[PDB]
C-alpha cells in the first residue's frame, strides 16, 4: 500500500493534499467498501474495508485520512521448553505448567455427504502453539501484542472517523493496537503520520529476529508509551510519503527487517515529490502512474548494469546498443498505445538480466536454502544485499569481490540478449513482450471463496486496489476516486448481474476517476 | 433517494449516501446497505474467520479453517472484548449487526428475489448477526498484515547454514540476509521530526 500526505507550503493551491492507495488485492465483489455517512456533527465519504463499521480511505468535514500496513513488529514466537515426559507440559517460571487444550470440531462438505472431523489445540501462557518440533522438546507458540484489543482498535478507528483535529486524531491514533501507518491531512493546512500499535518491551539479552526462549526469563515487560511510536505532524520536508517502508531512522522491527533496506520500492514516489516544485492531485496522479508500472530494479540495478557495459562497449557493439537502449528507456512496463505489448522493448532484457543475475550472485551459497532465502533476495519491495554485492559497499559476509560482480553482470547480459536473438531477434523493438494481465477474481487474501469473480482482463499495475485524491480546500475536501470493480456484489439468482457490479474496471484501468462527492447538493445529482 | 428514519441516497455508481438524525440510525443503515449489496461477501468472510468455510467449499479449506480456530477467539471471548468498549460504541457495532440482521431477515423471506445467486447454488442460506460477528469482520483481514511466523524461517535459514558452513559464517550471511537496521534505508520521516 502507499501514501501521500502534502503540506500547504508543498501544494500548488497552499491546501493539504491526501493520497490513497491500499494494495489487498483485486477482487469481485471488491475488498473495499464505499459508503456515505452523514449525521448530526459527522459528515465522511470514502471507503473501509469490506465489514468494518468505519471508513478508512476518504475524508470528513476537517479532515482525510488513509493508512498503509506498518510492517511494525507485534507478533513474537516463544519456544516452549516441553516435559520429555509429558508434551503437554512446559517449563515456565520455575515449574512444569500445563497447555491449555481445546477440541474443536470441523463440519465439512464431501459428493453431498457431511463429515465431521475433529482436531486438538492448545495454547500456553504466551499464545497459541503453532508449531511442534518434538524431535527436540520444543513447541512454538505465539503472541501478538494486539491479542484481545482488536475491538479496542475497531474503536480507535471510529474514533478516527468522529475526529475534528489532530489532537483527536492523534488519540485515536494512540489507542489503535496493532500495526499500520496513519496518515492525516487536514482544512487548516496540517498534515501528520503516525505509526500506530502497541509495541512490546522486550528483553534486552535476547535477538529479536528469532523465538524468544519460553521460559520466563525474556516475557515482555508491557508495551512503550505511543509517544515512543514515530510520528510527526508537520514534518519539515513538508510531505510525507509510503510504500510500506520504514517509518524512522532508528525504528526496528525484528525479524521482518527485509522490507526496511537500502533498495526500497517507496524510491518511486521520493523520486517523483523531489523531482517536481509544488504539486496538485494531478502530479501526485502521475507519481501513482509511475510507481504502478516502474520495473523497481531500474533505480539501483540498471545504472549499475550500464556502468558495466560502458567498460567493455569498445570491443563488444552489442553492449553500445544495449547501453543505448537502457539510457532511453523511462524504466516503465507501460503500454501507452494500448497495442497489448510493453512499449519498451529493453525491459524485456532487463526482466532476464535480472533474473539471471539473481540467481548467479546467489545460488552457489544460498542454493541450499533458496526455498527460504529467494523471498529475501528478490523481494518485492527490493534487493538490498544484491545491491551492496553488486555495488561493491560493505557487507558481513564477503558474497563476491567486484571482479566476480562484474564477471556476474556480463554473463547474464550475454545470456539474455543470447536467448533475445535466437527467439526475436536483434532489435529491442522485436522483444517487447506480452502485457501481463489481471482479473478481480474469486479469492482474495484471505485465501477463501467470497463470489464468482469477473472475467475481465485489465493490465496488471503494482498499484492500489482503491485510490482516493483529496485536496482539503477551505470550503470542504474535494477531489476523485475509483474503487473497482464496482459498488454492489449482488447476482441475482437467475444470473443476471447488478449494473453496478463492475462498473469502475474501465475508469481502473483507463486512468479515469469519479468525483469525490461531499456537498449534499453534489450527491442528490452524482 | 428512499427512506427507516435513514434517507438512503445511491448516487449513479451505486454508493449509498445515508442521512440520520443520529448515530444508531446510521450504523443500522450503514449495515443494512452493506448487506444488500454484499451478503455473501460478508458471510463468506466470517465463514474465513470462524473457521467454517469447509461446510461449504469442502476439504480443500479445511487446514485453513484449522489454522483460523486455533488463532482464533470464542464468541464469549470476543463478547468480552466488547463489553471493553466504550458504551456508545459498543451500542454502534450492535446497530451495525442489526441492520446486516434486518437485510438477512429481508433476503431470507424472498429468497428468489434478495437472496444472491451463490446460495442458491452452493444450497445455504445466510444466519442472522451479532455484534462478536463485526469483530470477526474485522479479524479476518487486519490481522493478516500482522500476522507472521518470519521469526521461525529465521531460524531456520540459521540452523541450516550453520551446519553446512560453521556458526562465524552463517551469523555473517544471516546478518546480510536480515539485517538488525539498515541506517540507509528509506524513511518517511526524518528523526528531528518526531513530537
Ligand atoms: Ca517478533
Ligand atoms: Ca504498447
Amino acid at each position: 500500500s502507499n501514501a501521500m500526505i502534502i503540506g500547504a507550503k508543498k501544494s500548488k493551491s497552499a491546501n493539504a493534499l491526501l493520497f490513497s492507495g491500499p494494495q489487498v488485492g483485486f477482487v469481485a465483489p471488491g475488498f473495499l467498501y464505499e459508503v456515505g455517512l452523514h449525521s448530526p456533527g459527522f459528515d465522511m465519504e470514502g471507503s473501509g474495508f469490506i465489514g468494518y463499521p468505519f471508513i478508512m480511505f476518504g475524508a470528513n468535514q476537517h479532515l482525510a485520512l488513509t493508512a498503509t500496513a506498518g510492517y511494525g513488529n507485534v507478533t513474537d514466537i516463544f519456544e516452549e521448553k516441553l516435559n520429555p515426559a509429558n508434551s503437554t507440559q512446559y517449563f515456565y517460571k520455575g515449574k512444569w505448567r500445563n497447555m491449555e487444550k481445546r477440541t474443536e470440531t470441523f463440519i465439512v462438505r464431501g459428493d453431498g455427504k457431511s463429515k465431521k472431523i475433529e482436531e486438538t489445540f492448545f495454547h500456553t501462557v504466551h499464545g497459541p502453539v503453532i508449531s511442534l518440533d518434538a524431535a527436540a522438546n520444543v513447541a512454538y507458540s505465539k503472541s501478538w501484542s494486539f491479542r484481545g484489543t482488536e475491538a479496542k482498535s475497531i474503536q480507535a478507528y471510529m474514533k478516527a472517523n468522529w475526529a475534528k483535529n489532530v489532537k483527536e486524531f492523534q488519540q485515536a491514533a494512540s489507542e489503535f493496537t496493532m500495526s499500520l501507518n496513519w496518515y492525516y491531512a487536514d482544512k487548516k493546512g496540517n498534515i501528520a503520520y503516525y505509526h500506530v500499535g502497541k509495541y512490546p518491551i522486550r528483553s534486552n539479552q535476547i535477538d529479536d529476529r528469532f523465538p524468544t526462549p519460553g521460559t520466563g526469563e525474556y516475557e515482555w515487560k508491557g508495551f512503550q508509551s505511543f509517544a515512543k511510536n514515530p510520528q510527526a505532524i508537520n514534518p519539515k520536508k513538508g510531505y510525507v510519503v509510503n510504500w510500506n517502508n520504514k517509518p524512522s531512522k532508528y525504528w526496528r522491527n525484528g525479524e521482518y527487517s527485509i522490507v526496511w533496506g537500502k533498495d526500497n520500492r517507496v524510491q518511486q514516489f521520493i523520486n517523483g515529490i523531489e523531482a517536481r516544485g509544488k504539486v496538485d492531485l494531478k502530479d501526485l496522479n502521475e507519481i501513482n502512474y509511475t510507481a504502478s508500472f516502474a520495473q523497481l530494479r531500474t533505480h539501483y540495478f540498471k545504472p549499475l548494469l550500464i556502468k558495466t557495459l560502458e567498460k567493455y562497449q569498445s570491443e563488444n557493439k552489442e553492449y553500445a546498443y544495449l547501453v543505448e537502449q537502457l539510457r532511453k528507456w523511462n524504466n516503465l512496463k507501460e503500454d501507452k498505445n494500448h497495442d497489448g505489448y510493453y512499449d519498451a522493448g529493453v525491459a524485456a532484457f532487463f526482466d532476464e538480466w535480472w533474473n539471471n543475475t539473481h540467481d548467479k550472485l546467489f545460488n552457489d551459497s544460498l542454493g541450499i536454502v533458496s526455498d527460504l532465502t529467494r523471498e529475501i533476495t528478490d523481494h518485492r519491495m527490493g534487493a538490498t544485499l544484491a545491491y551492496k554485492v553488486l555495488s561493491g559497499e560493505p557487507t558481513n559476509y564477503q558474497w563476491k569481490s567486484a571482479a566476480a560482480a562484474e564477471k556476474i553482470i556480463l554473463e547474464s547480459t550475454d545470456e539474455a540478449l543470447a536467448k533475445l536473438h535466437k527467439e526475436k531477434g536483434e532489435e529491442a523493438d522485436k522483444w517487447r513482450a506480452p502485457i501481463k494481465t489481471m482479473t478481480f477474481g474469486a479469492k482474495s487474501l484471505i485465501a477463501i471463496p467470497h463470489g464468482y469473480g469477473s472475467k475481465t482482463e485489465i493490465i496488471e499495475m503494482n498499484r492500489g486496489s482503491e485510490n482516493h485524491y483529496i485536496e482539503m480546500t477551505p470550503k470542504q475536501p474535494e477531489g476523485f476516486n475509483v474503487t473497482p470493480p464496482g459498488q454492489i456484489g449482488f447476482i441475482h439468482k437467475d444470473g443476471t448481474l447488478s449494473e453496478h457490479y463492475e462498473d469502475q474496471l474501465s475508469l481502473y484501468a483507463n486512468w479515469k476517476f469519479k468525483p469525490f462527492l461531499f456537498d449534499k447538493k453534489d450527491v442528490k445529482r452524482a | 433517494q428512499k427512506k427507516e428514519n435513514v434517507t438512503i441516497i445511491r448516487d449513479s455508481y451505486g454508493v449509498p449516501h445515508l442521512y440520520a438524525k443520529n448515530k444508531k440510525d446510521l450504523y443500522k443503515a450503514y449495515g443494512y446497505v452493506m448487506a444488500q449489496d454484499r451478503l455473501f461477501q460478508l458471510e463468506m468472510f466470517r465463514r474465513g474467520n470462524e473457521g467454517t468455510v469447509s461446510e461449504i467449499f469442502g476439504e480443500e479449506y479445511v487446514t485453513k479453517d484449522e489454522q483460523s480456530r486455533r488463532d482464533g477467539y470464542s464468541d464469549q471471548e470476543i463478547q468480552t472484548m466488547l463489553n471493553g468498549l466504550d458504551r456508545e460504541t459498543k451500542q454502534l457495532i450492535e446497530q451495525f449487526a442489526e441492520g446486516i440482521t434486518a437485510y438477512v431477515n429481508e433476503a431470507v423471506k424472498a429468497p428468489d428475489q434478495k437472496l444472491s445467486k451463490e446460495f442458491h447454488d452452493y444450497g445455504f442460506l445466510p444466519r442472522k448477526w451479532k455484534a462478536t460477528d463485526v469483530v470477526r469482520l474485522y479479524m479476518v483481514s487486519m490481522t493478516y498484515f500482522m500476522d507472521n511466523h518470519q521469526e521461525l524461517k529465521n531460524a531456520e535459514i540459521l540452523a541450516r547454514l550453520e551446519r553446512v558452513y560453521g556458526k562465524e559464517k552463517a551469523v555473517k550471511m544471516f546478518d546480510d540476509l536480515v539485517w538488525k537496521n539498515d541506517l540507509e534505508a528509506p524513511t518517511s520521516i526524518q528523526p528531528d521530526d518526531q513530537t
